[PDB]
């Protein structure tokens, strides 16, 4: 898959932990 | 002849007894710290207290202060590990340096400013302060950094808009003041300061910030990040992404301390924990 959607991915599960 | 040797002597006792202050020093604690405007290069004229002991540095190098042996000369070390204490050359000696030489020839930016003891860390990006992506993201990294550094840290939430310190102006004042008291302790400082977006928000203060940049690399993912926060944060997308581009603009080696541009939290919240346990070395030697 493309590098956009697995930085995407990085960054959903970043902000998640601030939850 | 038995009065050259008497000379000597005199010369002796006195570096002696200078370089016995020095040896006190080095458990001393830090009295203050300077950011160098100016370079500086030891030279036998200079007439060091002790000879071999002078502090060399660059400009925009940083200095922690112990104590003052005399006017011409105080005690401390450059912020960099390996560098143990010797002599600073005071803001009278260098400026005298320059008034010896015009006073000599006919026969206004100060050398240094007093900043934080340790420079505080301002984490930017990657958009606007005050919207989630960029609230959570660098509440994540201050989560973690208050874990990693239990201990050796204090971190602090400033309200004022500090970018005014170059009613309010009492406040910002205030929070500058706590700032310096803060790192004065030789631990750790960081700053969740919700005003500062821009790295030239603190350029004209005297905090000497440690500038992290959280950095998402692609305005598309960015763009994709914003809108899925949902309908309130996607109203404001547009001001997010221009913040997020003014950051990208900035020539980074003048701009930034940290660039932290990791995709993955963990590997972002290592590159930080690397740069600053490197700066606890260098502002905690050995010595
Ligand atoms: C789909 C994908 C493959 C490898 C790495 C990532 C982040 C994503
Ligand atoms: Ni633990």
């Amino acid at each position: 898959c493309s590098p956009l959607e697995c930085d995407l991915k990085g960054y959903l599960d970043w902000i998640t932990q601030a939850e | 002849s038995s009065l050259e040797e008497d000379r000597e002597a005199v010369r002796r006792e006195a570096e002696r007894q200078a370089q016995a202050q020095l040896e006190k020093a080095k458990t001393k604690p830090v009295a203050f710290a300077v950011r160098t405007n100016v370079r500086y290069s030891a030279a036998q004229e200079d007439d060091v207290p002790v000879p071999g002991m002078a502090i060399s540095f660059e400009a925009k190098d940083f200095l922690h202060v112990k104590e003052k042996f005399n006017n011409d000369w105080w005690i401390g070390r450059l912020v960099k590990e390996g560098c143990e204490i010797g002599f600073i050359p005071s803001p009278v000696k260098l400026e005298n340096m320059r008034l010896q030489h015009e006073q000599r020839a006919k026969q206004h930016t100060p050398p240094y400013d007093v900043v934080p003891s340790m420079r505080p860390v301002v984490l930017v990006g990657p958009s606007l302060k005050g919207y989630e992506v960029t609230d959570m993201m660098q509440k994540a990294l201050f989560d973690f950094l208050k874990h990693r550094f239990e201990g050796r840290i204090s971190i602090t939430r400033v309200t004022a808009d500090i970018s005014l310190a170059k009613s309010s102006l009492a406040e910002v004042q205030s929070e500058i003041e706590r700032i310096f008291e803060l790192a004065r302790t030789l631990q750790l400082v960081v700053l969740d300061a919700d005003t500062i977006n821009h790295p030239a928000q603190l350029s004209k203060t005297s905090l000497a910030p440690i500038i992290v940049y959280v950095k998402i690399s692609s305005p598309k993912v960015l763009q994709r990040l914003i809108k899925s926060r949902g309908k309130s944060q996607a109203k404001h997308l547009n001001v997010q992404m221009v913040a997020a581009d003014k950051l990208a603009q900035c020539p980074p080696q003048e701009s930034f301390d940290v660039i932290l541009d990791e995709n993955q939290l963990e590997d972002a919240c290592e590159h930080l924990a690397d740069y600053l346990e490197a700066y606890w070395k260098a502002t905690h030697p050995p010595s």
